[PDB]
């Protein structure tokens, strides 16, 4: 829903703001923005534009030396910094360059302005703000009327096993499938919910993690769908057993099971 | 009285039930035209439009039953006045 | 100097904060439970299209409580954080000033939470501080 | 006995709609409180207040009219009481 718009609303505040920062330091420094229509996410109108002002204030003063120390170093009598902005996969890369409270100003809404450099070439700056807002194939599951989405790309297969196959071991339960052993887990348990008990043949979903994969047994299986994952505040930053909830269609809220976030 | 009282009543209920029948129409817009147009002022447009909605929903319910009065009340005479017959 | 606060009680216990950090008020509804969350949280609700967490305010000040009387959800708004507070009945506006204030932050429990305590001709209207109160729920 | 049915046929309608004194009242209060807030809110989108008062009248409206129907339909009894004779 138009959640995407040209960067003209959070990047054009430089062709005249970087000018004054060059006069208050007696150091001539060019400034040509290579592109200013980077359709980064709209919600960045206050966490990327401004933060890009602390990466340029060092592109003039703390970088290029006056003619007296310039034409006698290794840089031409005139330098040229370039303030760019593009998309590399799913991350807007509105970089900055030339020739710790701000370490959070951009890291608030994704980002982490750093400082890389060398000798007689200048310092380079680059932030990281995702510009991909929209599609996530997920597996919608239910547990006593609790819709929990499972990141599709993480799933490997959905097999229905009977409460027979299970063969407890050193502790965690397991099931022998294709010669391999999967540590089966009961979703409602790792989430601590008042479950009924255990139906006869329960449906389990095999999720892949790192180099292994465990099985996740659930109550009922709704149906895969493209949801709108959204960070559910910080009041949950502790609950590592998740990633972010989302509002389905009919209006029902559904949390996403961060696969790696479960014993 | 009675066979006449009924009339002295139905009419006494009509001119009144019609009054409610009136409001149902005034509210049907005095609020509907305030929501479908509330999306003009501050961002609270989406917040006010809904609160204004319900106003009608649980309001119409009046007529739903209120009109159910005449519907039967009119039978009173329809039968009592007919009892004259 | 004229403060506008939201008046409401929590079992014979009055509280109130400046509307500056208020969005609206709704009635306790389908509060989707958040697993392994934090004892003082109810869960999250769908409002206007976003998922706002419903905290149990009364459960923060270690005061009275009643899942039943808790029928009013107060949605707040910090610098960029949005949180709803499940509480009891609500009153409304209330003109505050340096006259109604009777600072005595040396006669109770939880401190920083409340900026002070006001009095209306002899009431129990306690002035809360959403900012510092929310700052505890966060970080 | 339809006439003897009026002895209650409407009795229900009146009490079923009587729900207004409660539900219709409800909406009113709920909104009236939303006026307190909508007010202390700001001033730019005051457009939500210029109508947050609409219900204040819409409600007090059905009042004089509803008080009328209860006053009227109640006559049928006084009459049907003689009628049932």
């Amino acid at each position: 829903g138009s959640h995407m718009v040209p960067i003209s609303f959070v990047f054009n505040r430089f062709p005249r703001m970087v000018r004054d920062l060059a006069k208050k330091m007696n150091k001539e420094v060019n400034f040509i923005m290579r592109g200013e229509d980077t359709e980064l996410d709209r919600t960045f109108v206050e966490e990327i534009g401004e933060p890009l002002l602390h990466l340029l204030r060092n592109a003039i003063d703390h970088g290029i030396e006056p003619k007296e120390e310039r034409i006698a170093k290794g840089k031409p009598p005139i330098g040229t910094l370039i303030l760019s902005a593009r998309h590399e996969g799913n991350n807007v890369v509105i970089e900055v360059e030339d020739d710790d409270v701000v370490k959070n100003v951009v890291e608030s809404l994704n980002g982490s302005i750093s400082i890389e450099s060398e000798k007689d070439k200048g310092t380079k700056v680059t932030i990281r703000l995702p510009l991909t807002l929209a599609i996530i194939q997920a597996l919608l599951v239910k547990v006593n009327n609790l819709v929990y989405a499972i990141p599709i790309a993480n799933i490997d297969t959905i097999l229905s096993i009977s409460k027979e196959d299970i063969q407890r071991v050193q502790d965690r339960d397991v099931i022998v499938i294709r010669g391999e052993v999967i540590p089966v887990y009961r979703l409602w348990e790792v989430l601590q919910i008042e479950h009924k008990e255990e139906l006869e043949e329960m449906e389990a979903v095999i999720v892949r993690v790192g180099n292994r994969k465990y099985g996740i047994v659930v109550d009922d299986l709704l149906g895969q769908d493209d949801i709108v994952i959204k960070s559910l505040g910080k009041v949950f930053s502790e609950v590592k057993e998740f990633s972010g909830a989302a509002i389905l269609g009919d209006g029902s809220i559904a949390l996403i099971i961060n696969v790696s976030g479960i014993v | 009285s009675q066979i006449g009282e009924t009339l002295e009543n139905i009419r006494s209920i009509e001119k009144l039930i019609q009054n409610i029948m009136r409001i149902a129409r005034e509210t049907n817009i005095l609020a509907l035209n305030a929501t479908i147009e509330a999306a003009r002022a501050g961002e609270a447009g989406k917040g006010f439009m809904i609160v204004a909605n319900e106003v009608q929903n649980l309001s119409n319910e009046t007529n739903e039953v209120t009109k159910q009065i005449v519907e039967k009340a009119r039978e009173i005479l329809e039968s009592s006045q007919r009892s004259l017959e | 100097k004229e403060f506008e606060v939201l008046s409401f009680e929590i079992d014979e216990q009055a509280l109130a904060f400046d509307v500056d950090n208020i969005e609206m008020v709704i009635e306790k509804s389908d509060i989707t439970p958040v697993p392994k969350s934090r004892h003082f949280v109810e869960g999250v609700i769908n409002l206007r299209g976003r998922i706002i967490p419903v905290v149990n305010l009364a459960k923060i000040l270690g005061i009275s409580f009643d899942e039943q009387k808790m029928k009013s959800i107060i949605v707040a708004r910090t610098k960029d954080v949005e949180v709803g507070f499940l509480v009891d009945r609500v009153l409304g506006v209330l003109r505050i000033t340096e006259n109604q204030l009777d600072l005595t932050n040396v006669s109770d429990k939880f401190g920083k939470k409340s900026k002070g305590l006001v009095k209306t001709d002899g009431r129990l209207i306690i002035y809360l501080d959403i900012d510092k109160i929310i700052e505890e729920i966060t970080v």
